[PDB]
């Protein structure tokens, strides 16, 4: 059918290309509606629903049957913060930052934010706890790389804040998730492995200064960590990047602050 | 013919209405472009030839 | 933040200090822009020097695109 | 510098993970292989266990026979010389039958018949592997998304090797087996049909391949950026939206005005990758059968300057 | 205008330049200093492409083309109607891309996430600069860069490729293509696997990462892991772009003949060059 | 009464009545347009 | 034939109706376009020849 | 068997409506085909 | 026109001033480049032709 | 122009000064490059 | 016309004003570029031909 | 009183009156510009 | 009465008066430049 | 009285006086350079 046109230059190739444009528009609509299952409907900076909701409407709700009898999740559905937000409006007009009312790292706002998730441990396929300390994990041991256990932990202010006592490992993935760090007071905190740089002699934590290590949220159980505790710890450590900046002793930062 | 209303017991009216609007618009545009594409029934060319616009 | 020992620069009247601070902010912005521009110029110059070292003129490709 | 999470800075090894047992026949599953420290620096160190089922056996036998047929043809083309075999490994070719034979299976063994035998073996191997992906999803109760994405890839493969040669009425249209030979087939296909660049469906296929690279860069970068919040555990973020999913969504919302979800980004991913081979198969199927010169077609459709 | 969870993340700080001068949002978009710069450069580039369409004489978007200066102009400036517009649009495009990357850096700092996304975008920016800046400067003319047209930059790709015979034989090109194909394959597999785990057979419980690892080990005998697959996707895309930039930066600068002539070096190794038979004998 | 949408029988009847009124209006306009075109330029 | 209604106890009527509508529209468009492609049955060209439009 | 979950009477009513629609559609199609065949037969 | 001040009861002056500065500079640059592109009103080329600078 | 000073009660002074220095340098570079573009006023085209 | 004010009960004035500003600017630029594309109404070229600037 | 945007009826009326004043000023300027162009170079 | 930016009517009036002062100064400079260009090289 | 930046009226006046002094000095230097270039190579 070379050169066979129904009308004008419109042939099987033109039919295919226009039908694909139609299909692509439909597919983009479908993909956007699927993406609209979290964070909607949109809200104003005070909390009330916004007048503008977007050209794409909300999809019909779908139900996930959570594993291990954890219930169900229907999305889109009524979702709230379920936590006080310690932020104050810096302008009556919308589109401006909200300033923390107190200490943002303690308030859990900004880069130090955390989400009120289930206060239950994450489970593997078999139903056991996914993340467990390596002492309580049967047969787990450091296989390669520098072993961080026993190394001093140095904060962003170049001051030692504790020592690594144990490694928390993800049993299915078989990778380290959290380093347990004992502070000067004898209590233990958790540090995400992605926020610590294991060097030859020490473990460097650029996110947190030494004095902030005490402020890390603690786990209610020494052997298990829940999703809420993981979120709080990770939020605190990451928010340390922007909120422990004055205490960080970076040379480039010092030179920039010299001229700023 | 009398029980056709029961289709609204099956199909969500909003989705059907949006899809029908899109389908009707695309169909009408397609037919108009078919008519424009053919040298006959291209009413613009027909009007040009009738009143000798092309000169 | 530590006090300077020189103390001779402190004799300037504070309005001149304000003018110097404004000029310093503008000069800092312009100096950062100039550093970016001169770094770009040095990158272009480095690639030009490398191209000069290579035998491009001995055998150079025709025009990939119609001139326009 | 800070830890970018590109490579694991420490490896932990425990008991070998034998995997789930939803509906999988454990007899057909092999034993766990060795742990690779080199692989552990980047992902999981554990090798195996693999499932060796009926379809797995069929696919392995057919693929081994296809590979061995191509290899024996290469050895014949080398004059059975190991030095010549290594020298001309990329230049050997198992070419399809000449155009004079059309679609007939009467081509001589050294002039196209061996290509037909190897192509039958490859056909059986690929389709049995597709069935294997489907049944491995079915045994674990998972969705068949992998089966359908592989079906898109198989669609392009079938168009290249089977459907288009049939529609053109000649096995000579099919792709020869060999590295440089199939590269030359690609180049000659573009040249014969008049600058395949002006194939609109080839353009869409390239758009979605670039989009696949762009989207996997964006997604891998996003997940590595939010992995400090346990963002790599994406199923958890789907079930219980943590601060990682929220931070990823807010990053992309503030950057480009819209975002995805932890699950919807994977719909974007699967469709962006699927459309590559889907549009590609359509464009190859149109070439020759419907459009013999894509540059002239583009001229008649306002894609090229002249006309 | 805010997501149901966005409120607690909109806080001051993280800006690189400007402090709170541009630290605000316009709708969903975070502006910042580099956002102001990006918008200006983008609007200028788009308006100049429209103006170049005016000068060219065609309004068909597929026929609109902004050609670089001809090879007679060398690396110097050109008249706007005949190459200068291309230079201005290239400067605007580079400014927009770099401003976009720095705006992403600001957003990353505000959210407290890693800088993997702007770093990955820097690779695409470097490939673009290889095609428009580094390679034309090494070769000594802006006319070696590609035109800013939908179908004319395809003509540039075709002509540049066929200048060196079949461009398939460029080895760095082969590596980049293999990386691109592998990246597309891995993206398909990853999207499909996560969707299958999160959308199992109807009525069944949602699956776990254990199920994903079990599926891929039962399929191919190996599972790279969620962190592993995301690392792999990032590295595959970045390596593809890096090797494509390398292939174009070595082409026309240190290589000038057909690339199959390059592949002839393996054939002409001393210990098997003269052996008869095979393809090259 | 499958109730895939939650509409009651009376609601479905009223919705269908309004929809059919709209459809008949659209079809009448289309028929008039087709008569005008066929008078102006028949295609049979 | 009298018991064909039981097919609705195996098939979801909504999915079946959607698939049927899509299939019917695509088939109708395909057939109308096939007729347009052939020089005969291209009713536009037939009318043009009959009334000497060209 | 009851894959859909419909009661038998619901399935029968739905089938009756669907068959009415199908007969209307096929009757219009038959009229169109007869008109085309009279206008231009294809056999 | 006497009530146009109420535009500031709707739009915060900071974002509006940023947008207006960007828009005005963009518009001015656009018009200058449009003039430079045309052989006429390219004041540099006009002066070059007037004083016989371009060969 | 009597009450233009109030623009410093809208926009922070030091930030505006830094941004304005950047803008002035970039504008100067843009004008110099446009001059270098034209054959006349191309002062870097020293020739024999 | 009497009750059109109720559009502001539906549409947020800030969103609509931003969208309308962008739309009006883009439309005006589009129409000016359309005029500049045509050899007539290209007021720059018209003036160049009128006063014989191109010589 | 739908109140999607939260404006009251009086606020909407005042906003619309000012908006229409601006629209009519813009339209008057456009009409003057069109008269100037049509006098200088008519397009009909 | 309507509140979206926190400005009062008096503050809005003062801001708009200063803004209009700037706008009229800018327009005056633009008009002078346009007169200079039109005298140097008219476009009508 | 808006005070988005914490500057009082007197601080804004003093800073604007300093800024305008610098602006006029820079403008004078630019005018000197333009006079030099125009004498060396006029563009009108
Ligand atoms: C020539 C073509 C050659 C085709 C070769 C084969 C290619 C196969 C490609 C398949 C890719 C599938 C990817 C995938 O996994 O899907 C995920 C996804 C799976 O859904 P799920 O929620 O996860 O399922 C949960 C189940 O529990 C679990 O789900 P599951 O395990 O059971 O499987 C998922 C589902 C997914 O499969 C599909 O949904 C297929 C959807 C259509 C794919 C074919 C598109 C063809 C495009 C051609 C365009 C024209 C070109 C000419 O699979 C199926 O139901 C059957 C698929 C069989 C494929 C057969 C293809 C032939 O697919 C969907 O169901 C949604 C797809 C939405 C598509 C929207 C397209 C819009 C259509 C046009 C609209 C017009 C609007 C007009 C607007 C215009 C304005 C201007
Ligand atoms: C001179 C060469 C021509 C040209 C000729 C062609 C031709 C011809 C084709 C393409 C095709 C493609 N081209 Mg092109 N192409 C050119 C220029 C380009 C440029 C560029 C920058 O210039 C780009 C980016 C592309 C990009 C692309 C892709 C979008 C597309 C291939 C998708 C794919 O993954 O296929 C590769 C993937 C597959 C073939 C699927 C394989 C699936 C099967 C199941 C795999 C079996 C594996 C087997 C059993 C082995 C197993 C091993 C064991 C597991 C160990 N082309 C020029 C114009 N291009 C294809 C296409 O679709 O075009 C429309 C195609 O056929
Ligand atoms: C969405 C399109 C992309 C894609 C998708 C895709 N490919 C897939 C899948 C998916 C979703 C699978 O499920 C399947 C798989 O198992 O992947 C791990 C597969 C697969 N894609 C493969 C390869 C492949 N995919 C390619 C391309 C792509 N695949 C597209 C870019 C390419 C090229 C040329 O670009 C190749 C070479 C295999 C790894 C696998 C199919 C394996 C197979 O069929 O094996 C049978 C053959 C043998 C066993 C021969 C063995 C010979 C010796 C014993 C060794
Ligand atoms: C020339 C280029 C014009 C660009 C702008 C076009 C605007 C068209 C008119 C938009 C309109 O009436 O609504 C304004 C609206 C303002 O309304 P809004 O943003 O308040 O929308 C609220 C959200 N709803 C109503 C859906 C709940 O602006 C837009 O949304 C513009 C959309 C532009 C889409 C561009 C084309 C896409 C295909
Ligand atoms: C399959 C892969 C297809 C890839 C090609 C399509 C990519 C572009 C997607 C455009 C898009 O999603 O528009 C949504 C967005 C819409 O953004 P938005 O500003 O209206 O906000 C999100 C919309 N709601 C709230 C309804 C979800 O489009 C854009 O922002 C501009 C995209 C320009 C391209
Ligand atoms: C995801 C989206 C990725 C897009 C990249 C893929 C590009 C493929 C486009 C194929 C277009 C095509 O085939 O043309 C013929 C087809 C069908 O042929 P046609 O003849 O009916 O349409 C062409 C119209 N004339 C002849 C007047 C030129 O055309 C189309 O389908 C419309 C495509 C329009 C594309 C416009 C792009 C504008 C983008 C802004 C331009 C800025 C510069
Ligand atoms: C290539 O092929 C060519 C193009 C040449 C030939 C074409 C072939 C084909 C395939 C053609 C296809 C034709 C078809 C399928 C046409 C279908 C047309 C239909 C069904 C049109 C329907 C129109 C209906 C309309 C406009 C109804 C409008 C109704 C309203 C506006 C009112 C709705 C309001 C309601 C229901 C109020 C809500 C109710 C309550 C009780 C609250
Ligand atoms: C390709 O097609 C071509 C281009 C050839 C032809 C073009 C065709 C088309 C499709 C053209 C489109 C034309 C259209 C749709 C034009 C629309 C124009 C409109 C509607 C313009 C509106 C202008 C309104 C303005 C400028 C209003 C300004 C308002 C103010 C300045 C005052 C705002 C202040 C308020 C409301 C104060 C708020 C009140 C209180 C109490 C707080
Ligand atoms: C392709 O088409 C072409 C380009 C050829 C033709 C172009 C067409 C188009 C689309 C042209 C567009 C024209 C338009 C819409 C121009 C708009 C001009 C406007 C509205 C300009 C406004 C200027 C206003 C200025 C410069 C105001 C300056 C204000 C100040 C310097 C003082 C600011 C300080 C204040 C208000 C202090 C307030 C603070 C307190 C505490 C009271
Ligand atoms: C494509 O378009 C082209 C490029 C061809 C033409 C370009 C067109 C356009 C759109 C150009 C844009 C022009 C604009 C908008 C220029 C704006 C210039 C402004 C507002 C400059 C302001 C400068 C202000 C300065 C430098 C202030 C400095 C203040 C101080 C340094 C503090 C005071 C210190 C003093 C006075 C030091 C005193 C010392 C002694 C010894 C007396
Ligand atoms: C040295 O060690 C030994 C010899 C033992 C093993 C070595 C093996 C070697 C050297 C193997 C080399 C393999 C290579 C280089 C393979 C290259 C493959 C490539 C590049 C393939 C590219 C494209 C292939 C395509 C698109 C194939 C498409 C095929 C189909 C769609 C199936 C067609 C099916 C047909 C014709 C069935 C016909 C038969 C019947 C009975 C109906
Ligand atoms: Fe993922």
């Amino acid at each position: 059918m070379v050169g066979v046109t129904a009308f004008g230059n419109f042939d099987l190739a033109s039919l295919a290309i226009y039908s694909f444009w139609i299909f692509l528009a439909g597919l983009i609509y479908y993909l956007q509606t699927e993406n609209m299952r979290e964070g909607y409907p949109l809200e104003n900076e005070d909390g009330t629903p916004a007048a503008n909701q977007g050209p794409f409407p909300l999809p019909k709700p779908k139900t996930f049957i959570l594993p291990h009898g954890r219930g169900t999740l229907t999305v889109p559905g009524p979702e709230s913060e379920d936590r006080p937000i310690a932020l104050a409006r810096t302008a009556v007009s919308e589109g401006f930052p909200h300033a923390p009312t107190g200490d943002p790292m303690k308030d859990g706002v900004g880069p130090a934010s955390w989400v009120a998730r289930r206060d239950l441990p994450e489970l593997d396929g078999h139903g056991h706890n996914k993340i467990k300390p390596m002492k309580a994990a049967a047969g787990f041991h450091v296989s390669a790389g520098k072993n961080p256990i026993g190394l001093p932990v140095r904060g962003c202010d170049l001051e030692i804040a504790g020592k690594v006592v144990d490694i928390w490992v993800d049993i299915p993935e078989q990778m380290a998730r959290f380093l347990e760090v004992e502070l000067k007071d004898g209590s233990t905190r958790l540090l995400p492995m992605q926020m610590v740089k294991v060097q030859s002699n020490r473990v460097h934590v650029n996110a947190l200064s030494s004095d902030l290590f005490a402020g890390i949220p603690t786990i209610k159980s020494p052997t298990e960590v829940t999703l809420l505790e993981e979120d709080k710890i990770c939020g605190y450590v990451a928010g340390g990047l922007m909120y422990a900046a004055p205490k960080r002793k970076s040379v480039v930062a010092a030179m920039l602050a010299e001229y700023a | 013919m009398s029980k056709f209303y029961k289709i609204w017991m099956i199909f969500d009216p909003r989705r059907v209405f949006v899809a029908q609007g899109v389908f009707l618009f695309l169909l009408a545009v397609m037919i108009h472009l078919i008519l424009l594409s053919t040298p006959s029934y291209n009413w613009l060319e027909i009007s040009a030839a009738k009143y000798n616009r092309v000169a | 933040a530590d006090k300077t020992i020189f103390n001779d620069h402190l004799n300037t009247n504070p309005k001149t200090n304000l003018r110097l601070w404004v000029a310093f902010q503008m000069m800092k912005g312009a100096g950062w822009a100039g550093g970016v521009f001169f770094g770009t110029l040095l990158l272009i110059g480095f690639f030009r020097v490398v191209g000069r070292m290579l035998p491009i003129q001995e055998n150079q490709a025709p025009a990939p695109n119609i001139t326009g | 510098a800070e830890y970018q999470n590109i490579f694991s800075q420490v490896q932990v090894r425990g008991p070998a993970d034998l995997g789930m047992t939803e509906d999988v026949n454990l007899a057909n599953r092999s034993g766990v292989g060795p742990f690779s420290t080199l692989l552990g620096w980047f992902g999981n160190a554990q090798l195996g266990p693999i499932y060796l089922g009926s379809l797995g056996v069929l696919s392995l036998f057919s693929g081994l026979m296809w590979f061995f047929t191509i290899g024996i043809w290469f050895w014949y083309q080398a004059g059975w010389n190991p030095a010549v075999f290594l020298r001309d490994l990329f230049f050997f070719s198992l070419e399809p039958p000449a155009p004079e034979y059309g679609l007939s299976f009467a081509a001589p063994l050294k002039e196209g018949g061996l290509w037909l035998i190897a192509s039958f073996f490859m056909f059986v191997a690929v389709w049995s592997w597709w069935g294997r992906t489907y049944l491995r999803a079915q045994a674990l109760g998972m969705g068949k998304h992998t089966a359908w994405a592989f079906l898109s890839a198989i669609w392009l493969w079938m168009v290249l090797g089977f459907i288009r040669p049939i529609l053109m009425g000649s096995w000579s249209e099919a792709v020869p087996y060999g590295i440089f030979s199939h590269l030359d087939w690609t180049n000659n296909f573009s040249l014969v049909h008049g600058n395949l660049f002006y194939n609109p469906f080839h353009g869409l296929s390239i758009a979605f391949l670039y989009g696949s690279a762009l989207l996997f860069a964006m997604h891998g970068a996003t997940i590595l950026a939010v992995s400090r919040f346990g963002g790599e555990r994406e199923l958890e973020q789907i079930a219980d939206r943590g601060t990682a999913a929220e931070r990823a969504a807010l990053f992309w919302r503030w950057t480009m005005g819209f975002n995805a979800t932890m699950e919807g980004i994977h719909r974007w991913a699967i469709w962006m990758a699927v459309l590559v081979t889907l549009t590609g198969g359509i464009g190859i199927l149109l070439s020759g059968t419907v459009v013999d010169n894509w540059y002239v077609w583009g001229q008649n459709h306002g894609m090229a300057p002249l006309n | 205008a805010l997501l149901s969870f966005e409120r607690k993340y909109r806080v001051p700080g993280g800006t690189l330049v400007g402090g709170n001068l541009f630290d605000f949002w316009v709708g969903p978009f975070y502006v910042g200093f580099f956002g102001v710069a990006t918008f200006f450069f983008a609007a200028l580039g788009i308006i100049l492409i429209a103006w170049s369409a005016v000068l060219q004489g065609t309004w068909n978007p597929q026929l609109i083309s902004v050609y670089p200066p001809a090879l007679e102009y060398g690396l110097g400036g050109a008249p706007l109607a005949k190459g200068g517009l291309w230079q201005i649009i290239t400067i605007c495009a580079t400014g927009a891309f770099v401003s976009w990357a720095l705006r992403e850096v600001e957003i990353c700092r505000k959210l407290g996430i890693g800088y993997h996304i702007p770093f990955a975008f820097a690779f695409a920016i470097l490939a673009y600069l290889t095609l428009v800046l580094f390679r034309p400067v090494m070769m000594g003319a802006w006319g070696y860069a590609f035109p800013y047209g939908i179908w004319t930059h395809l003509d540039w790709v075709s002509n540049t490729g066929y200048t060196y015979g079949n461009f398939h034989y460029n080895p760095a090109h082969m590596i980049a293509i293999s990386f691109f194909f592998t990246n597309a394959l891995a993206l398909a597999l990853h999207g499909a696997l996560v969707l299958s785990a999160a959308n199992p057979e109807k009525g069944k419980e949602m699956r776990t990462p254990d199920h994903e690892d079990t599926f891929f080990r039962d399929l191919v005998g190996y599972s790279i892991g969620t962190l592993g697959i995301h690392r792999l996707g990032l590295l595959l895309s970045l390596s593809a772009v890096f090797f494509s930039a390398l292939c174009m930066i070595i082409t026309g600068t240190i290589w000038f003949d057909q690339w199959v002539d390059w592949w002839q070096w393996w054939v002409k190794l001393p210990w098997w060059a003269n052996i008869p038979g095979g393809i090259n004998g | 009464d499958l109730g895939y949408t939650g509409l009651t029988d009376e609601q479905a009847q009223e919705l269908h009545s309004v929809y059919m009124s709209g459809l008949w209006l659209f079809s009448a306009v289309a028929i008039v347009a087709h008569l005008a075109v066929y008078i102006w330029r028949p295609w049979f």
